[PDB]
């Protein structure tokens, strides 16, 4: 009844799609056929038989991380209409993806969405997988949403996004993808949950006592945040939230709609052993600087909002006493104008454990979905390398011979140095 | 340093590479002239096997105060050696080392 | 999908082709006669870039032999993979065209770039979908020089949105193997800036240089120095061509290491470069080879990058290996080597890995490097071109065969633009 659809974007869209909807068969039963040895409702559909089709499209404009999918061991398990593939990628291109080769597929990525639509009844929304600094995650994936927004200009569409990194990164025209993209959709989105692959390297480091963690891990870590961001509606819990209670929960003014997501027991089976993690324990976890999933320090903003989604063996009145002792200590300093800025969700079903996985079985969790002013530093950062570069002139002939021009460059920009004044506005003390 | 005949030939070409600092030194290139020294001298008629093991490593300045020999072992031989035979031949390596080019220094000197 | 064009001209260009095609073939597991002999399905998953199924499920490469003389096809077509190619690709002429550029481009040129034409718009017109071109050749030489160039730009005129990218060698430093070296170099380089993409600027010295230090061999031959270079063409479009965990092709490392039209001149490189007695000290790491492949005795040019700085570079890992290790070493290299990359760039390192190494090795790495130390190469160019067309020395050829010395004075007034924008930036 309560059917999403999932819809993952490019390279990184596609593999933490992979994940995610490995967690998903292994959290209900399903086998990688589609066949099963209703709580599979909002993410599965099933057709006459066992056989349960995902309810998500896989577009890619490059065949070859789609065609790995198509010869995986999830082979028979997703429509093989709904795995969409171009010719050529976007080539870290944010025109290529959004002008001159997402042009050519976005019709069709639209035609089955909507297929997926109508065999949904009450559509909650979509969940948007992909990453802030490809061709086809950023152009096509501004591109999707703005379509999405002409056709289902009332569902809501959560975005899950691989912010760029404060240090490392893969790609040299990341700034201009992300600033352009940041534009585009913050113009068409209800929030977005960011994630670094820096901070996540470092959580692997520290917590799990990974020294070589690869984009699979990675991957892992971020669907068990989609895994407990959508158990409220894959399961039964004392508190359900749904995808609007996130979009109004989290989002205080239209533009400032960029939370970060966490992960509290991440812990490999030894540690895990050797501790008693509690609600207060994960809280406080959700909480550490360190644990944060995007490598920016809460303690140099403001935390406007709040989404604490335990599940498992949890008790609400432990809940309240954690929520409790964090509004009671000093380093963690909540905006004047949110007197009450936590979303509570309980959940019955305890994290699965994905057998090859890092993370060790434990009986309760929690993710935490923070809005803060401290993403404004990060955006100044990517605003400035921005600067920088767009000063220089550089890779701009790339972008401008395919469909594109400075003056979206320009605009883009402006763009961003509003958002910046607006989060500068939204963090200072009301007199 | 029980050859001579090799330890001769290889602190002639360490030379022109050694005399600068360690910041523009890289393993890479010293592979190349530790093995033309194995090829010039007599140590070319030995064992395949064990001129598999014998390498070069980089101690963490000057090059003649980070270059040493390593011979790493491992396998059912490593349990007479233990690790801590090999932490003590490189601490008796370097005593070897400066009493050898105190020498040749003093036989250009001359 | 994704075809590629290759075309081989000259003695050197015709040499290093097939010593690329002798890789790619033991790459994707193909019979010097044509049929599939691997192991693993993803050589056959894209086998179409580079190759052609025929009839009998053999497979002929997309490749077009040119050049104006015919001892160099009867080497090819006799060695082994020389029945391999398609003997209709085989373009060539009687007269060789000496070491002139002008005899290249302008007298015999014309004709045996009609048949050669006629054979390239065969082959793109078979393809479904053309990713670009590559040209192997030499700008010192005769035929090699003119002919790339023209075919060039008549090609670039024909297909202005593919990607054409050069395997172009480039004159040495100290010793010349041509006397008119200059000229051709100088009238090839003013020609490739404006119908380029992508030219991989290598140097016979420098690998001279690297078997001889590098690989300690003591007589290193042609074979070795193509193998090296087949190696670094292997390696980029093995990016494009196996899966991997970040994908590249050819546009996309174009759109990363060309931040203006005119500097697509590139120091190409292979980071697992070991002499046979050091292959057991030697730990392969990502580490390693990132060490490797920035140091300055690696390139493949003979350009030192110390002398400017790094542009942009493009590194393409083969093999299965931990991106947070390949990341971490790219800020480390980033990080120490803070004076020599360009400021106004920030990030300066394209980073694309692939899953499939090369055979017999467990990893590996090409590196790409657009710096501003190709300036050293063209100045050394500028000041020979100069030297002898001040007293006009060896220049009635060129004039006979049909050119001018206007045509002399633009191409060097072109090369000395491009120091100058080296230079500024």
């Amino acid at each position: 009844m309560r059917e999403c659809i999932s819809i993952h974007v490019g390279q990184a869209g596609v593999q933490i799609g992979n994940a995610c909807w490995e967690l998903y068969c292994l959290e209900h039963g399903i086998q990688p056929d589609g066949q099963m040895p209703d709580s599979f409702n909002t993410f599965f559909s099933e057709t006459g038989a066992g056989k349960h089709v995902p309810r998500a499209v896989f577009v890619d404009l490059e065949p070859t991380v789609i065609d790995e999918v198509r010869t995986g061991t999830y082979r028979q398990l997703f429509h093989p209409e709904q795995l969409i593939t171009g010719k050529e990628d976007a080539a870290n291109n944010y025109a290529r993806g959004h002008y001159t080769i997402g042009k050519e597929i976005i019709d069709l990525v639209l035609d089955r969405i909507r297929k997926l639509a109508d065999q949904c009844t009450g559509l909650q929304g979509f969940l948007v997988f992909h990453s802030f600094g490809g061709g086809t995650g950023s152009g096509f994936t501004s591109l999707l949403m703005e379509r999405l927004s002409v056709d289902y200009g009332k569902k809501s569409k959560l975005e899950f996004s691989i912010y760029p990194a404060p240090q490392v990164s893969t790609a040299v025209v990341e700034p201009y993808n992300s600033i352009l993209t940041t534009h585009t959709t913050l113009e068409h989105s209800d929030c977005a949950f960011m994630v670094d692959n820096e901070a996540i390297y470092d959580i692997c480091r520290r917590n799990l006592d990974i020294e070589r963690p690869t984009y699979t891990n990675l991957n892992r870590l971020i669907s068990q945040i989609v895994s407990s961001i959508t158990a409220s509606l894959r399961f039964d819990g004392a508190l359900n939230v749904d995808l609007t209670d996130f979009q109004t929960n989290l989002v205080p003014y239209p533009r400032i709609h960029f939370p970060l997501a966490t992960y509290a027991p991440v812990i490999s089976a030894e540690k895990a052993y050797h501790e008693q993690l509690s609600v207060a324990e994960i809280t406080n976890a959700c909480f550490e600087p360190a644990n944060q999933m995007v490598k920016c320090d809460p303690r140099h903003g403001k935390y406007m909002a709040c989404c604490l989604l335990y599940r498992g063996d949890v008790v609400p009145k432990d809940v309240n006493a954690a929520i409790a002792t964090i509004k009671t200590k000093r380093s963690i300093q909540f905006v004047d104008w949110c007197p009450t800025g936590f979303k509570v969700g309980i959940n019955y079903q305890p994290p699965t454990v994905v057998p090859g996985g890092d993370l060790a079985k434990v009986q309760r969790a929690v993710c935490m979905l923070s809005n803060t002013t401290a993403i404004a530093e990060a955006w100044a950062r990517l605003d400035h390398k921005f600067d920088l570069m767009y000063a220089k002139r550089a890779f701009v002939h790339w972008y401008v011979g395919e469909g594109m021009e400075e003056g979206e460059f320009s605009e883009a920009r402006e763009d961003m140095a509003a958002l910046e004044k607006d989060y500068e506005e939204v963090g200072v003390d009301s007199v | 340093l029980g050859q001579g005949d090799f330890i001769r030939h290889l602190m002639d070409l360490l030379k022109p590479e050694l005399v600068r600092p360690a910041t523009t030194l890289y393993q890479h290139n010293l592979t190349g002239i530790l093995e033309t020294a194995v090829r010039a001298t007599n140590a070319q008629f030995d064992s395949p096997e064990i001129l598999r093991r014998l390498d070069v490593r980089l101690l963490e300045d000057t090059g003649w105060d980070v270059f040493s020999l390593d011979y790493h072992v491992d396998g059912p031989i490593a349990t007479v050696f233990t690790r801590e035979c090999m932490s003590h031949y490189l601490r008796v390596f370097n005593f070897l080392w400066r009493a050898k080019r105190m020498e040749y220094i003093l036989t250009d000197i001359r | 999908m994704r075809e590629i064009v290759h075309i081989q001209a000259g003695q050197c260009g015709n040499q290093i082709g097939a010593k690329f095609w002798e890789v790619i073939s033991d790459e994707h597991g193909i019979d010097p006669s044509g049929n599939y002999v691997g192991d693993s399905d993803l050589q056959l998953e894209r086998i179409s870039v580079y190759y052609n199924e025929a009839s009998s499920h053999k497979y002929v490469p997309r490749a077009i032999l040119v050049d104006l003389e015919p001892g160099t096809m009867d080497s090819v077509r006799s060695g082994a993979f020389g029945h391999l190619f398609r003997p209709d690709n085989f373009i060539f002429g009687q007269s060789g065209a000496g070491n002139n550029w002008a005899k290249g481009h302008y007298t015999e040129g014309a004709e045996l770039v009609d048949s050669v034409l006629d054979v390239v718009r065969k082959e793109c017109e078979n393809c479904d979908c053309l990713q670009g071109f590559q040209l192997t050749h030499s700008l010192g030489g005769g035929t090699g020089s003119g002919m790339g160039t023209l075919l060039i730009s008549k090609v670039r005129e024909e297909y202005p949105d593919r990607i054409m990218n050069t395997f172009s060698v480039v004159p040495s430093p100290k010793v010349s193997d041509t006397v008119v070296e200059p000229y051709n170099a100088t009238l090839s380089i003013h020609q490739l800036v404006e119908n380029t993409d992508e030219t991989y600027c290598i140097d016979n010295e420098a690998l001279y240089d690297i078997c001889f230090r590098t690989l300690k061999l003591a007589t290193p031959t042609y074979g070795d120095l193509n193998h090296l270079v087949s190696a670094t063409m292997s390696g980029v479009t093995t990016s494009l061509r196996f899966p991997g965990q970040l994908n590249a092709d050819l546009r996309k490392l174009a759109v990363n290491m060309v931040p203006f039209p005119r500097l697509h001149f590139f120091m190409p490189g292979f980071a697992p470069l070991t002499a046979r007695g050091s292959q057991q000290y030697r730990a392969l790491t990502v580490p390693e080879l990132t060490q490797q492949m920035f140091d300055a005795k690696n390139m493949m040019a003979a350009c030192d990058p110390r002398h400017g700085r790094y542009l942009t570079v493009a590194t393409v890992f083969r093999g299965r290996m931990s991106m947070k290790e390949v990341d971490e070493q790219m800020l480390a290299i980033q990080s120490k080597n803070s004076s020599y990359f360009v400021e106004w760039i920030p990030n300066n390192v394209k980073v694309a890995v692939c899953d499939i190494p090369p055979r017999g090795l467990k990893m590996s790495s090409t590196f790409i490097g657009n710096s501003t130390a190709i300036q050293e190469l063209f100045k050394r160019i500028s000041e020979q071109f100069t030297a002898m067309f001040r007293r006009k020395a060896f220049l009635h050829w060129y004039t006979g065969e049909g050119m001018d010395e206007m045509e002399f004075t633009e191409a060097e007034s072109n090369m000395n633009d491009l120091v100058s924008e080296y230079q500024q930036y």
